[PDB]
């Protein structure tokens, strides 16, 4: 964990803690939902994610799941570093056969069934390992860009 | 038998899109299909007519003759062997690898006995056959096999 | 390449340098006798093929399922839209706003 | 709809409502049309717009008012999204009679004369199925642009 990246969570936390005291409950979570425009926000969804926890969630405790849940969890700078050691030449995306290759050979986490896993919503040029930088920024945020 | 398996009842309240329990004569040929059962084209039409029964005609069914004719089909099931389906295509190209070249499946698939669409073949073809115009068939009749 | 298809005797024929060679009526008899044989062979390879085909069809039909819905519903709107004030009013605004 | 959808229905309802009150009255109507060049605009339009809702117009009775009108509105992007997939070799415009079938042998709500009423302010292109992505613009924001 980068210092900026620990401070990225201490405004995420003060942003669903709404009220300000330090201890996002669950009255939090619910209007945190509803001023992104959940209305619908089940009571179920809330206690699912405060029963990820031992305790109330306070900064260190919303800092130590996070931990658990991102212990592979690679800032873009890092990703785009590996991604041009892999192009040392600089600008190309490199070729789909040659990461499904390489990631197979190298390591077990390079297996194939997951490179079937990681072509599929990431997608193409992406999966193929064409593009690039696209796949760096979705693994440090999530969803379609 | 039952083994009852009453999912294939299930199955043609899925297909008939009139919900009154009947399946017309045209869609008997790919709910057979989509029970886990592979008679050609021609057996299907052959059956149908061997039947006094004309496909060319309005037709409606009902569950108790489309029952008899999926247990009469499941007994032709032996003849999905895929030793065969793999030496077919192992025939059809030279050299030690299992690659067609593109066009030559593709236009076999749509103008060689039952006339396949070439909608279908795209379809059949995509992913498993990448940008060098060579498709793998032992992968690709492996996937075709997976449903 | 053309006798690439047919349920017939692969056998009774030749090729050569100007031209192929065929049998009639014996080597006829033997391919009328082949000829019935991929029918067999053909006809049911044919039939899982057309199974198959159809069977991908299902997988993209039904994917297609909601991608459809989506588009339907989606229009409707807007054909009843477009001919509301306060939405023609959003449309003439929305560019102001950033 | 998304977060960003309703904040342009806030910063409409915003641009309507000239008396930040939170309350869009009738006043505020025939105050945002004569700004916007309607000189003309008469008393039963706006009485038209207010006999849409039960209420007085604030927020959340515009939001529930356009969300009852826009029942299968679809941004752009997702729009682009189902025509990709329609078109999944990429960059050209589908044909004419490729969308009327789909349309009709898919689904009830691509019948025929419904085409035909889509070919007809959608232009040829747009309607024939060729061109793409002005009718998902058109869609999202009506009027020829």
């Amino acid at each position: 964990f980068d210092e900026t990246e620990i401070e990225d969570f201490k405004e995420a936390f003060t942003v669903i803690d709404q009220n300000a005291d330090g201890i996002i409950d669950k009255d939090d979570l619910r209007e945190t939902f509803a001023a992104m425009g959940r209305l619908n926000v089940k009571n179920e969804e809330l206690d699912a994610m405060i029963k990820e926890a031992s305790g109330p969630i306070n900064f260190t405790v919303f800092l130590t799941m996070f931990g658990e849940k991102l212990k592979g969890a690679d800032p873009e700078d890092v990703i785009m570093g590996a991604f041009k050691v892999l192009d040392p030449d600089g600008k190309g995306s490199i070729k789909k056969s040659f990461l499904e290759e390489l990631l197979t050979t190298g390591g077990g986490r390079f297996t194939p069934e997951e490179i079937k896993n990681m072509w599929a919503a990431f997608p193409p040029d992406v999966a193929g390992n064409v593009d690039y930088k696209n796949i760096c920024y979705v693994i440090t945020h999530g969803e379609d860009a | 038998s039952k083994a009852a398996a009453d999912d294939f009842k299930e199955a043609f309240l899925l297909f008939d899109r009139t919900g009154d329990a009947k399946i017309t004569a045209s869609q008997v040929g790919d709910i057979a299909r989509a029970l886990g059962q592979n008679p050609t084209n021609a057996e299907i039409n052959k059956i149908l007519g061997n039947p006094s029964k004309e496909e060319m005609n309005a037709a409606a069914i009902t569950f108790e003759e489309f029952l008899p004719m999926l247990q009469a089909a499941a007994n032709n099931k032996d003849q999905g062997t895929f030793e065969d389906f793999v030496e077919g295509l192992r025939v059809f190209d030279k050299e030690g690898n299992g690659t067609v070249m593109g066009a030559e499946l593709r236009h076999v698939l749509a103008t060689l006995g039952e006339k396949m669409t070439e909608e279908e073949v795209e379809e059949l073809m995509k992913g498993q056959e990448d940008s060098n115009g060579c498709i793998n068939y032992e992968a690709f009749v492996k996937h075709i096999m997976s449903v | 390449k053309l006798l690439g298809g047919g349920d017939v005797d692969h056998t009774q024929y030749a090729f050569g340098h100007t031209k192929v060679f065929f049998k009639a009526g014996l080597l006829g008899l033997l391919e009328e006798m082949r000829d019935d044989k991929l029918a067999e062979i053909i006809t049911a390879t044919q039939a899982r093929c057309r199974g198959f085909l159809m069977r991908v069809e299902y997988r993209a039909m039904v994917e297609r399922r909601e991608s459809i819905f989506c588009i339907q519903y989606n229009v409707r709107s807007f054909m009843n839209v477009k001919h509301w004030p306060w939405m023609k009013l959003f449309f003439k605004i929305k560019p102001l706003l950033k």
